[PDB]
């Protein structure tokens, strides 16, 4: 497939990045007064 | 001259064949290709399965 | 004479146009084997960087438990 090494890669690093900021999101929510 | 045509047959078959000899090397070597980049390809989803495999 | 000639440039003609298709296959089968091997390259490239990018996250996140265990 053209372009699926390019299409795959911008995948990978969408998803990646989505779990690192759910982990964000959801260890944020449990300190509602961190400084 | 009848020497040069028949030369030139000589040569001609001669050349002919180690072409197609190349030809033969060089499909082998593109269908090598296809197949390291079929793996490359099944390198990549087994990331994206693993990423997926993260919310169940 | 003209006869046997005939049969020599006729095979000459023959083994010509086989030789110039032949060179032409070769040349083409050259160039996809350089777009293979180039298409490779980068995907093994990329594949790389990939991993350690994901390396250095996980050995950030690793010495973070080991930070907050104790």
């Amino acid at each position: 497939l053209g372009d699926f090494f390019r299409k795959s890669k911008e995948k990978i690093g969408k998803e990646f990045k989505r779990i690192v900021q759910r982990i964000k999101d959801f260890l944020r929510n449990l300190v509602p007064r961190t400084e | 001259s009848m020497k040069q045509l028949e030369d030139k047959v000589e040569e001609l078959l001669s050349k002919n064949y180690h072409l197609e000899n190349e030809v033969a090397r060089l499909k082998k070597l593109v269908s090598k290709l296809e197949k390291q980049l079929e793996e490359a390809q099944k390198d990549y989803s087994e990331i994206e399965g693993k990423l997926e495999q993260f919310w169940h």
